[PDB]
């Protein structure tokens, strides 16, 4: 219920979040990963569906959804986890990581003694993530299938009326 | 099964906020739950420091966090302000204060330290009295 | 007087949080609340 | 609700292995989660009692 | 301020842990200061 905003400073204890936070250069305030997701998925048949078939627009637009996502991201990296259970507090990231480790089952010192190494490992992992999406074409099947199914259903319904259904003729007036 | 017969842990499943309990009630073709939950009130902010080095050795909170109001440091819980004096029964040691970043300086006051001092002073006064006889 | 208007939705307040690398926040008081919740459990039987 | 706003103890629910945190991203008619998980590396064997 | 609290003795194990040496030391101090 609060649209939190990212701070101007961007030094998160050595971690590098530049690949997920919104990008102001683009007119749309998306991010690099979101940009790749939008490019990979491909959505005049829509104009030919005029025969009584409409596609109403969603209530929420893409910018609004991006704003929600930005609010969540700015909350989870500055307030920790408490912003989902009442008043939103503020905790430095380098020790919220320690709290997460404590939750796992390992003590605190193991983090602070290897802070820089863990930061480098996380940076390398987040960088390598992008290539996996960018290279192969089967990564985003679970969303391509939905739009393909809808297109197939619409095409079948439209093409159905060409069938004569055992009547004299498919065209109405000639009867 | 989860919210009623026990205290759940999945956040935002048995009521918004930290979950205390629930009560069931019937309704025509349905059920109604009353989730009794807990929510932190107004808050104050302080200056923190992840570690403490006293005798050249780092110190970490047992279960809590290190806060300070400007002059004296304290260790407290994570969900309710209640400071205590820094004690060895609240801290555990690891390594030496050279590798961690953000550490600060303070004194670590073991409570067993004055516990044993309560007889160290006894021994000192005994021997001071015994110097002459 | 009264009239029908159209406009753009509001997502709520802003409430920027001043993150810092040596700043912590601790509540000093609490509250206890009760939240209701409703769930259907069985539709009416039928026969034809 | 679980893997983002908190740390989940449900094994193999918020990522293969022990779970630390997650990040959401939007996509056309869908969402994409990035689960940051933790996995033990090479080990050594000892004698126990 | 707490309700329903009862009366008893709380026995810190540090008390016998010290005492096993402290009473012996007290006997030694009796044997120490007297002569
Ligand atoms: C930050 O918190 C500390 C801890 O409470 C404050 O230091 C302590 O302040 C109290 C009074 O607020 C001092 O108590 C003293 O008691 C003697 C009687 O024994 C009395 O004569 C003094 O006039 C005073 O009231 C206490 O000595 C002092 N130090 C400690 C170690 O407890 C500090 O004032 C707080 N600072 C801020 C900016 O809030
Ligand atoms: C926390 O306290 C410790 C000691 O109480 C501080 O270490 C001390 O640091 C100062 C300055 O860095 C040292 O003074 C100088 O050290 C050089 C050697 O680098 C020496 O050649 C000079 O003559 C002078 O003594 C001091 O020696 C050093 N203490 C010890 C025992 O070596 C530390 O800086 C403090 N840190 C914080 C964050 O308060
Ligand atoms: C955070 O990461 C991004 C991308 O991983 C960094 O941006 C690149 O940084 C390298 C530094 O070797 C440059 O050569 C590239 O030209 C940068 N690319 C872009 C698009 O900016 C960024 O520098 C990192 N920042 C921090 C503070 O770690
Ligand atoms: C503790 O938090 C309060 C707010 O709850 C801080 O006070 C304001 O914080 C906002 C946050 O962006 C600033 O824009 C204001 O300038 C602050 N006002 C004042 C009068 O400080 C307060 O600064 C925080 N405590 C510390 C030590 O920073
Ligand atoms: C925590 O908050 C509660 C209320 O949310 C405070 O209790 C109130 O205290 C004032 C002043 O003493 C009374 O006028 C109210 O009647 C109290 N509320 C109720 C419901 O009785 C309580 O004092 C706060 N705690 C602290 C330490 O400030
Ligand atoms: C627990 O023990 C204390 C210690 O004796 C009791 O406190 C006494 O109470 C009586 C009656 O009120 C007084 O006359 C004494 O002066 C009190 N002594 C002290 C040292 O406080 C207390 O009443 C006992 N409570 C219970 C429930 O047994
Ligand atoms: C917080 O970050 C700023 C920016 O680099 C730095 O100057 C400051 O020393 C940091 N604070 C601590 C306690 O390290």
């Amino acid at each position: 219920k609060q649209i939190y905003k990212t701070p101007p400073i961007k030094y998160f204890g050595g971690f590098n979040f530049s690949q997920i936070l919104p990008d102001p250069s683009k007119p749309s305030k998306r991010s690099f990963i979101e940009d790749l997701l939008f490019n990979k998925v491909t959505l005049l048949i829509c104009a030919q569906k005029f025969k009584g078939l409409t596609v109403l627009p969603p209530l929420l637009t893409d910018e609004m959804i991006a704003q929600y996502t930005s609010a969540l991201l700015a909350g989870t990296i500055t307030s920790g986890w408490t912003f989902g259970a009442g008043a939103a507090l503020q905790i430095p990231f380098a020790m919220q990581m320690a709290y997460r480790f404590n939750g796992i089952g390992v003590t605190q010192n193991v983090l602070y003694e290897n802070q820089k190494l863990i930061a480098n490992q996380f940076n390398s992992a987040i960088g390598k993530i992008q290539d996996s999406l960018s290279s192969t074409a089967s990564a985003l099947g679970k969303l391509q299938d939905v739009v393909n199914h809808n297109a197939q259903a619409l095409n079948t319904l439209v093409k159905q009326l060409s069938s004569k259904f055992g009547a004299i003729s498919s065209v109405l007036n000639d009867i | 099964s989860e919210c009623v017969l026990g205290q759940s842990k999945r956040v935002d499943f048995c009521g918004k906020g930290y979950h205390l309990m629930s009560f069931p009630q019937s309704a025509p073709h349905g059920v109604v739950f009353l989730h009794v939950t807990y929510v932190p009130a107004q808050e104050k902010n302080f200056t923190t420091a992840p570690a403490i080095c006293h005798d050249g050795k780092a110190h970490f909170p047992r279960e809590g966090v290190f806060v300070s109001n400007g002059t004296h440091w304290f260790v407290t819980q994570r969900n309710f302000y209640e400071p205590q004096i820094i004690t060895t029964d609240n801290t555990f040691v690891s390594g030496n204060c050279d590798v961690v970043i953000g550490i600060v300086n303070n004194t670590v006051y073991d409570p067993l330290q004055p516990e044993l001092d309560s007889f160290k002073e006894e021994l000192d006064k005994y021997f001071k009295n015994h110097t002459s006889p | 007087s009264q009239s029908i208007i159209a406009y753009t939705m509001s997502l709520g307040a802003e409430n920027s949080v001043a993150y810092s690398n040596n700043s912590i926040a601790i509540p000093t008081n609490f509250t206890i609340s009760v939240t209701t919740e409703i769930l259907p459990v069985s539709m009416t039987k039928t026969s034809v």
